[PDB]
RNA sequence: GAUGGAGGUAGAGCACUGUUUGGACUAGGGGCCCAUCGGGUUACCGAAUUCAGAUAAACUCCGAAUGCCAUUCAUUUAU
RNA sequence: GGCGGUCGCCUCCUAAAAGGUAACGGAGGCGCCCAAAGGUUCCCUCAGAAUGGUUGGAAAUCAUUCGAAGAGUGUAAAGGC
RNA sequence: UGUGGUGGCGAUAGCGAGAAGGAUACACCUGUUCCCAUGCCGAACACAGAAGUUAAGCUUCUUAGCGCCGAUUGUAGUGAAGGGUUUCCCUUUGUGAGAGUAGGACGUCGCCACGC
């Protein structure tokens, strides 16, 4: 580490809708919210949407569409009708 | 006048060379060859002609290697011109061949073909040819 | 960090149980990671790589290298000197805040994502990983940028065959496909 | 990744040195080793090959630790050692490293307790 | 664009050495501290002009 | 109508004093050019490779190992 | 088997030249058994066993005594005569 | 006559530069792939790659006979 | 004889293994550049090839491995390093 | 004895492939406040120590696959002396390589400290 040639940085809090995954590190900085023990006393600034559970593959593959069913469509909007 | 083979140089003119004597160079491949047993040049189209008629008397082709190749470089002036300036301009090929040197060598077909044609090719050489077969060794291979 | 800790509480055992190590120093390690920025502009216009460097010191914690040209081609138009690339090498603590922030805010901020490929082996474990844009991470504004530069992450272990690193990685994120 | 075994490239840089002076005549040679625990010395002769006067980090007589402290400490004794056989006029061979004190302790500890360079 | 030039001792008055330079590399008159002969003392030397 | 015949002059290398010769300060032993012959005990080389010798004595070449050959002045 | 083995010297004069003009092959033996020794050879002997045999079998030298299992490594011959120079032997136990 | 040395000649040799003839192969290209993924097919071949066999004045991993330079050396001779 | 070409310097071959050696014999360059491309004291090892990796192309920057030299040396060629 | 350091002798000492080890010693490693450092980076270099370990280096041992050193012979070539065609060849006399190859070889010698 030298001097004057490099940039900011501080172990800035990490947040989302949930999971408080709150102990990260940054160089984005601003309106201090989070002086905690349990981590740095540093900033939650950091709200990103993604829990690393948002997009459901570290919580796995979920079914949060489907987009299944092209056979019913012939078997069941006439296959309804069918039987 | 057709061009057998020639190269690519990275020279032009070369001193005319010095031919001594020569042993060895046995068969190689084939199962009959030639064997010339003097000293002399030969230019590019004797090997040339040699070869078409090994080809012709031959049929079905046979294996047929030509043991040798032009390298060297040739020169000549032009009739009327004073002896003088720098040399003159390069014309031709040759490869000298010692005695002893094997040319070509056959193998594929019974003897009487074999002779017929290796005793057509020592026509058109200016060499004192021989015959010789492939003889032996510790094991044939 | 808490890597750090995770690591030697966590990988350690688990990997030293898997491949059954005469001893704990046997360990395959994460050493370095490089990052490559190149430009390959600045010799059409040199007013790139003064964002690009910028873009970086913000990525990583550092102000990155300048690469030179080290040679000379003319369908590139390079003349020797000329920059084209700058990097920075990452170590310590560093490395792991930073793959932290891989694997838990960087990478799932990709469209259509399905991981990352599963062949970067080389043989001997060093993988890559590609990236197409730089509007990924956090440290990156919408009307800040403006270009779609990547880099090229360069992770190094200390692994000899590929699937040792490959668990091993899994172990520390790494959502392959 | 392999790591260069870093003996190797100081016994490099050594032979480069040497390769100016040994010269050790009657002005013989001085040395220096590095560890990670200790520091030695010897007074050396060509062609001979063998030493006169030596010395040890941790293995005769000391006070502090791995640091200048025994670093002039080793300096004293085998300047004092030296004398005993009558030597001022020692070459110093660097080894491989440079001057940062774990050797110009050394050195000027050598220097003053009565070695001349 | 190389010249031929003399240095000249900028105390005692002699022009003590010569040598040559590149007139649009260097287009100021150079300054070396040459020894002069003349007092037997390092002095500064500018270019001729 | 030529474009040959352009030539440089010799410049007259080689020994000039051989193995067991009794050698006087300062002489010259072996014109090089670049280093053929490395020099040895009391041989000192010049600014254009050649070797001169620094003290009275005798000449012997010998050879370092496989690199290269030596000369050297032994005086009495 | 019992042959035509005996003596020579060590590097004799142009005594070679006519060596080649009537009928003599300077032949060798280097090996396990006894150190180096040149000795004799010409080309009608040994060719009755080649055309026996073939062209590989233990071929033995004598003092009428114990036996030499020579095992001819090379001999490129001098060529433009068809005929045998400079065979080098070897030889080697059971 | 004896001993010590400098040097790349006549050989001959493919380790480097050139020149080069066959065998194998795939590196995959060669007009299509054969086709609107299974192997790119027939064919061309260089290197990657190899097995043999050739040649040089400005090719050398090697290398004599001779002359040449020296000696508080020896024997005859006489410059 | 003329018409053509050449007239000084450096490197290779011819040159017959000390040194020297012609030809209107076979091949190339020179009539400068550098204030650092010098002096000194520290430190470092190349061309490639394979394997991976956005723009990226057969061929830019990167990373790993093999590699006695196949590189580089202001300038022509030998001899060196 | 072993281990560490430090020199000579043509790699016959090397390369490659395989096993063993940690008392001391060496090294890996634990760290950066401190002299010192990075054309960014305690990786390098420099400094502060002893949590942990022989996985590696590292030293001991095995091995003729590779690299090297190779005799005695034969053959090419040649000084001197001759004889034929004089492009070349041949014979006495003196010397005699390169290729090929038996074989050797997984070092030898010297010093200083430590303790078993
Ligand atoms: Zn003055």
């Amino acid at each position: 580490m030298k001097q004057d040639i490099h940039p900011n940085y501080q172990p800035v809090v990490f947040m989302d809708s949930t999971t408080g995954f709150k102990f990260l590190s940054g160089s984005t900085k601003g309106s201090s919210e989070t002086v905690e023990w349990e981590d740095g006393n540093t900033y939650p600034l950091l709200r990103v949407e993604v829990t690393s559970d948002s997009h459901p593959f570290y919580t796995g593959r979920q079914k949060f569409t489907q987009a299944d069913g092209r056979v019913d469509r012939f078997n069941k909007k006439y296959g309804l009708k069918d039987e | 006048m057709l061009v057998p083979k020639r190269v690519k140089h990275r020279r032009e003119f070369r001193g005319k060379m010095r031919g001594e004597a020569k042993g060895g160079k046995e068969v190689a491949f084939g199962e009959w060859g030639l064997q010339a047993t003097e000293s002399h040049w030969i230019t590019n189209r004797q090997i040339e002609a040699a070869r078409i008629a090994m080809t012709r008397y031959m049929k079905r082709g046979g294996k047929v290697w030509i043991k040798i190749f032009p390298h060297k470089s040739y020169t000549s002036k032009a009739i009327g011109v004073r002896m003088g300036k720098g040399k003159g301009a390069p014309e031709g090929w040759v490869s000298p061949v010692k005695r002893g040197k094997i040319m070509f060598e056959i193998a594929g077909v019974p003897e009487e073909v074999a002779r017929e044609a290796l005793r057509l090719a020592s026509h058109k050489l200016p060499v004192k040819t021989k015959i010789v077969k492939r003889e032996e060794m510790g094991g044939e291979s | 960090n808490r890597l750090k800790e995770k690591y030697i509480k966590e990988v350690t055992p688990s990997l030293v149980e898997k491949f059954n190590y005469s001893s704990v120093m046997q360990t395959p390690k994460v050493d370095k990671i490089v990052i490559n920025m190149g430009v390959g502009d600045a010799v059409s216009n040199a007013k790139n790589l003064d964002k690009a460097v910028e873009e970086l010191a913000l990525i990583t914690g550092q102000k990155p290298l300048i690469t030179k040209a080290k040679k000379s081609i003319a369908g590139f138009r390079l003349r020797e000197g000329m920059p084209i690339g700058a990097k920075v090498t990452l170590r310590g603590e560093r490395m792991y805040e930073f793959l932290d922030k891989l694997v838990t805010v960087s990478l799932p901020r990709v469209r259509d994502f399905h991981g990352v490929s599963k062949k970067a082996f080389d043989g001997r474990g060093n993988y890559t990983l590609g990236i197409k844009e730089q509007l990924i991470f956090p440290e990156v504004d919408y009307d800040l940028v403006d270009k779609v530069r990547g880099m090229d992450i360069v992770i190094v272990t200390t692994a000899n065959t590929d699937e040792e690193s490959r668990e091993l990685l899994a172990q520390l994120g790494m959502p392959f496909q | 990744i392999t790591k260069p075994d870093k003996n190797k490239t100081r016994q490099k840089r050594h032979r480069r040195v040497r390769n100016k002076i040994s010269g050790t005549a009657e002005c013989p040679r001085l040395n220096i080793f590095r560890s990670n625990k200790n520091i030695y010395a010897q007074v050396i002769d060509d062609v001979a090959g063998v030493t006169l006067a030596s010395a040890s980090a941790l293995d005769k007589e000391i006070s502090g630790g791995t640091k200048t402290e025994t670093a002039a400490a080793v300096g004293k004794l085998v300047a004092e050692r030296a004398a005993e056989k009558g030597i001022k006029k020692v070459v110093f061979d660097r080894g491989g490293y440079l001057y940062h004190g774990r050797v110009q302790a050394l050195a000027e500890a050598a220097r003053e307790n009565g070695l001349e360079f | 664009m190389r010249v031929n030039i003399t240095l000249e001792c900028t105390s005692c008055k002699e022009r003590n050495y010569l040598t040559n330079k590149n007139k649009r590399n260097n287009p100021d008159r150079l300054e070396k501290q040459k020894y002069c002969p003349r007092e037997r003392k390092v002095t500064l030397h500018r270019e001729t002009k | 109508s030529t474009s040959n015949g352009r030539d440089s002059e010799s410049k007259r290398l080689g020994a000039k004093s051989a193995d067991g010769q009794t050698v006087t300060g300062g002489s010259i032993l072996y014109r090089q050019r670049g280093t053929k012959i490395y020099p040895g005990v009391n041989v000192g080389i010049g600014g254009d490779d050649t070797l001169f010798a620094k003290v009275d004595g005798v000449v012997r070449f010998e050879r370092k190992g496989r690199d290269k050959k030596q000369v050297s002045v032994y005086p009495v | 088997v019992q042959l035509e083995v005996k003596e020579r010297a060590i590097r004799p004069r142009s005594l070679r030249n006519q060596l080649r003009h009537e009928g003599k092959v300077p032949a060798i033996v280097y090996g396990y058994q006894i150190e180096s020794t040149p000795i004799y050879f010409e080309e009608k002997d040994l060719s009755k066993i080649l055309r026996e045999h073939g062209a590989n079998t233990v071929i033995k030298m004598t003092v009428d005594g114990k036996n030499i299992n020579t095992l001819m490594s090379k001999a490129q011959l001098d060529t433009f005569t068809g005929q045998m120079l400079h065979v080098e032997f070897l030889s080697v136990n059971m």
